[PDB]
């Protein structure tokens, strides 16, 4: 469990300990998640989240990862997030990933209204 | 328990009077006056 919030923080600071296309500073978080200053509390996600043997069964590209976002089972605070609304979402990547289709995938969520 | 009385904070409740208001455009138009004008040759007059 440990082993695991460890990849959700490092990855929340990845843009500020090496370089990338576009680069989210820890003050920029209030700004985007924070729509008044009670309602600052957002549940944490992070994909992929699969063991060696299942990796080779799979598509994982920038589209494939940024849709099991969503799934409400694959959480990480254990609540069915379709009981309410979302209010803002911050999305935040790492590796081989082009904007484009950043842009595309996260046109698709919304899309799925 | 009893909690008298409570209430929400801070949002659409706090802004019910201010909606804002809109406003009013216009163009954008003139003319010019042409009541000096006169040819500037001129000789058919001088038929007298």
């Amino acid at each position: 469990l440990n082993r695991l919030i460890s990849q959700i923080v490092s990855s929340i600071t990845a843009s500020l300990r090496f370089d990338g296309a576009l680069n989210v500073d820890l003050t920029e978080f209030q700004t985007n998640l924070v729509p008044y200053p009670r309602i600052h509390f957002p549940l944490a996600t992070y994909a992929p989240v699969i063991s060696a043997e299942k990796a080779y069964h799979e598509q994982l590209s920038v589209a494939e990862i940024t849709n099991a976002c969503f799934e409400p089972a694959n959480q990480m605070v254990k609540c069915d997030p379709r009981h309410g609304k979302y209010m803002a979402c911050c999305l935040l990547y790492r590796g081989d990933v082009v904007p484009k289709d950043v842009n595309a995938a996260i046109a698709t969520i919304k899309t799925k209204r | 328990p009893d909690l008298k009385n409570v209430k929400s904070k801070i949002g659409s409740t706090e802004n019910l009077k201010h909606q804002p208001g809109g406003g009013k455009v216009q163009i954008i138009n003139k003319k010019l006056d042409l009541s000096n004008v006169q040819s500037k040759c001129g000789s058919k007059d001088n038929i007298k």
